[PDB]
């Protein structure tokens, strides 16, 4: 599954709807391994619309129990993210993710 | 046949895309993206189409120079640098 860990407390009452753009900022890596992304590196929050399928289950999931403000450690199994397959060229098959995610904000 | 660029190439990339990362067909991904780089190569007709050509045509020609390096080297990193430009676009059009 997906566990949501808090690094610092959101508001506690805004929590995203299915629909709505959550913006985010986020650092992935292999679970005691690489860092792979940051959009942080970048200076440019990341967008997605939530329950479109965009993005891997553990984000859908994880991220759906965050409210505005929240930064939290995300631990997804293989199942909620890649699985046996991998990402080709960055993630191998049956990794464990690890993303720090901060929601700043739901348009 | 009327349709604007923005929508052409967010159809366009978002159906390549398909093709290449979910079906595993690079034939099929090549098949979609060489018509699209082919308009842009021949010129902005009308404002709305100089606008986007301002605005997005230096990466997707970058885009395309990548899966060139691709067609000539073997090495589908090339190909994954050429996604990252594409996605960048389709982003911005979004």
């Amino acid at each position: 599954g997906v566990q949501v860990e808090t690094i610092s407390p959101g508001d506690g009452r805004t929590f995203p709807k299915r629909g709505q753009t959550c913006v985010v900022h986020y650092t992935g890596m292999l679970e005691d391994g690489k860092k792979f992304d940051s959009s942080r590196d970048r200076n440019k929050p990341f967008k997605f619309m939530l329950g479109k399928q965009e993005v891997i289950r553990g984000w859908e999931e994880g991220v759906a129990q965050m409210s505005v403000g929240q930064r939290a450690k995300l631990t997804i199994s293989p199942d909620y993210a890649y699985g046996a397959t991998g990402h080709p060229g960055i993630i191998p098959p049956h990794a464990t993710l690890v993303f720090d995610v901060e929601l700043l904000k739901l348009e | 046949v009327a349709i604007l660029w923005h929508e052409m190439w967010h159809e366009g990339l978002e159906e390549a895309s398909r093709l290449y990362f979910g079906e595993r067909n690079v034939k099929g991904m090549f098949e979609v993206l060489e018509p699209l780089h082919a308009m842009m190569e021949r010129g902005p007709q009308t404002l709305k189409e100089t606008s986007f050509n301002q605005a997005y045509g230096r990466d997707l020609m970058e885009a395309q120079e990548w899966c060139r390096k691709y067609m000539k080297s073997g090495n589908v990193k090339d190909l994954t640098q050429a996604w990252d430009l594409y996605y960048h676009v389709f982003r911005r059009i979004s």
